[PDB]
């Protein structure tokens, strides 16, 4: 709205390799990430399906199709409840204690559902996963709302 | 400029400024250099260092006068937070070779004639990125420690 | 199926197989416009709904039908979950319809015990089956009528547990039309006493 | 605790020792919430995966970011300063400090 957010342009500048000031519709899921908006890639992928937009083929872009698609995931941002992130991990592990072993973790996260790959798993634990084998996901998903 | 980095320059500042006025002038220069051993100090040293400000040295003159010149100076403890995030497992002083590629690969700054320079008075294991942590020092305080 | 063998070749009749049940369960269901409706030539059939009226309906059918009917000669369908159910008073939906429908389509896949609360419907196959199995007798013998399907001997026997273990008299009340065929069961029912504790 | 929820009768149901008990119909609701809820499934918690994954990739090629610059800048005043009577003259008096 400007709230007209000119920082959204120049974003778009930083994640433009040919300064042609043109992003392709590849790199328009990470950007509207990149933006501080977590639509999934299933609904990324419907979006641009759904406007017979094949992700498939060589794609471009303007600034004029990217701008109302991040418009368009900004109302999706009330799906992000941080309640339901903890119950869900607390479901996960037995005991009154916010602990997931590490490989149930890395593979949960790489098989189910939406696959991440490992290299972007281990990228997530590393730090808040100690040599225990025990990732606190109280504090883990603490830090992983703070990005 | 970090309020305790302030109270490092105003104890500098009245060190220089013996006459305890608030101004440094071209006396309290000479006689702070012989007081600390520069009998010969010329005149003309004293001239260049009144040549890089516009008006008389008080307090808030030599504060930007050395704001404009350290325009990129970072405390000891930012520079070895850096170097803890290069070196993440921590204790081990970097590869020469990778601060190299690194400098060079990200950004302009780093690029290699000046990775030349940086291993020229930063010495061998400083310049090669092995070491760590002598060379935070000598960007906070110059010259061999 | 793990437990079925006991039965084994009678399962089919009793129980279906557990994916024709999850085939069945886990289905695409939309609650809002799925109805039973009021029907002149046949008494009770299953429709979408198309409109309304305000007070009115209007619904297709099944076979191809429009028809536009109060709001009371309107009723909801069970979700999917309550396909064959050995209970009908499991059921969310207590209506005339889905009680006659459900009967109806357990039946349509042979089975002829489903209960409806306390009761033990029963409906004339006017053919054979291997329920009167001689298998069966066994495994009824001992079971509550949770751990197993329904059937008559499910009652017969509960009626003898219970009669031991609560030390009070039974009794069993057989009852239907003309061709019902009640003699059929209660013979039936007699054999079980005998054989399962002579 | 759950059925503090949702813009259901509160009445229509009712609870004891083993069992809640409900009227018609209900627990047919229940499922049909439930319904929607699987279409949308998991696949919520995926995407905040998905997307916080990535989130972390900038960070990487994104993390150093500032940490050169500080690096940067950082040695560029030295080269300037180190030259400069009045940081020469810090330094031999910035020991006689406490």
């Amino acid at each position: 709205s400007k709230a007209a957010a000119d920082d959204f342009k120049e974003a778009f500048l930083l994640f433009d390799r040919t300064g042609d000031a043109k992003i392709t519709a590849s790199q328009v899921g990470d950007i509207a990430r990149a933006l501080g908006q977590n639509p999934t890639n299933a609904e990324i992928n419907k979006i641009l399906g759904n406007p017979s937009k094949e992700e498939m083929n060589a794609a471009a872009i303007t600034f004029e199709e990217f701008l109302p698609m991040l418009q368009a995931a900004a109302n999706n941002k009330d799906q992000g409840t941080f309640e339901d992130f903890v119950e869900g991990l607390r479901v996960f592990d037995k005991e009154g204690n916010g602990t997931v072993m590490g490989a149930e973790l890395r593979h949960v996260l790489a098989t189910l559902g939406e696959k991440m790959t490992e290299e972007e798993v281990e990228e997530l634990m590393k730090g808040q996963e100690d040599s225990n084998g025990c990732i606190n996901y109280e504090a883990f998903v603490k830090h992983i709302m703070s990005v | 400029f970090d309020e305790t980095e302030i109270e490092d320059f105003k104890e500098a500042f009245t060190v220089i400024d013996q006459n305890a006025d608030g101004i440094i002038d071209k006396d309290d220069l000479r006689e702070t250099f012989a007081a600390m051993g520069r009998l010969n100090v010329k005149n003309e040293e004293l001239d260049a260092m009144i040549k890089e400000a516009s008006g008389p040295i008080n307090f808030t003159v030599f504060l930007t006068m050395f704001g404009e010149k350290l325009k990129g100076a970072d405390p000891e403890d930012v520079i070895m937070g850096a170097f803890k995030v290069l070196d993440p497992d921590g204790k081990g002083s970097i590869k020469k070779s990778f601060l190299e590629e690194l400098l060079t690969t990200g950004g302009g700054r780093f690029t290699p004639e000046e990775i030349k320079n940086m291993w020229a008075a930063f010495p061998p294991d400083v310049a090669g990125n092995v070491d760590y942590k002598n060379i935070c020092y000598v960007i906070t305080h110059g010259e061999d420690a | 199926d793990a437990e079925m063998a006991a039965f084994g070749e009678a399962a089919p009749y009793l129980r279906k197989s557990e994916k024709e049940r999850i085939e069945a369960q886990n289905k695409p269901f939309d609650a809002k416009s799925s109805v039973f409706v009021v029907h002149p030539k046949q008494s009770f059939v299953k429709g979408t709904i198309q409109s309304k009226e305000g007070g009115k309906v209007t619904v297709k059918t099944e076979g191809g039908e429009t028809l536009t009917v109060k709001e009371d000669q309107v009723f909801s369908m069970n979700p999917p979950k309550y396909d064959k159910i050995e209970d009908m008073a499991m059921m969310t939906h207590l209506h005339e319809p889905a009680v006659l429908y459900n009967l109806k389509e357990r039946y349509a896949a042979w089975m002829i015990y489903t209960y409806s609360g306390l009761f033990c419907v029963t409906v004339n196959p006017y053919k054979w089956l291997p329920v009167y199995n001689p298998k069966v007798v066994l495994a009824y013998r001992g079971k509550k009528r949770q751990e197993a399907p329904p059937h008559i001997f499910s009652i017969s026997d509960n009626a003898y547990q219970f009669m031991l273990t609560d030390r009070e008299n039974q009794s069993i009340l057989i009852t239907g039309e003309s061709g019902a065929g009640k003699t059929v069961n209660t013979k039936r029912v007699i054999q079980y006493f005998a054989t399962i504790a002579a | 605790k759950l059925l503090g929820g949702g813009d259901v009768d509160h009445t229509q149901y009712a609870f004891g020792h083993t069992k809640v008990f409900f009227k018609a119909g209900l627990l047919g609701l229940l499922e049909e919430m439930r319904d929607d809820k699987l279409a949308e499934i998991i696949t919520a918690t995926q995407a905040r995966c998905r997307g916080f994954l990535m989130r972390v990739e900038y960070r990487a090629m994104v993390e150093r970011r500032e940490s050169i610059f500080c690096i940067q800048y950082n040695v560029r005043s030295f080269m300037n300063v180190k030259h400069w009577p009045w940081m020469k003259l810090f330094f031999k008096i910035k020991p006689l400090l406490k």
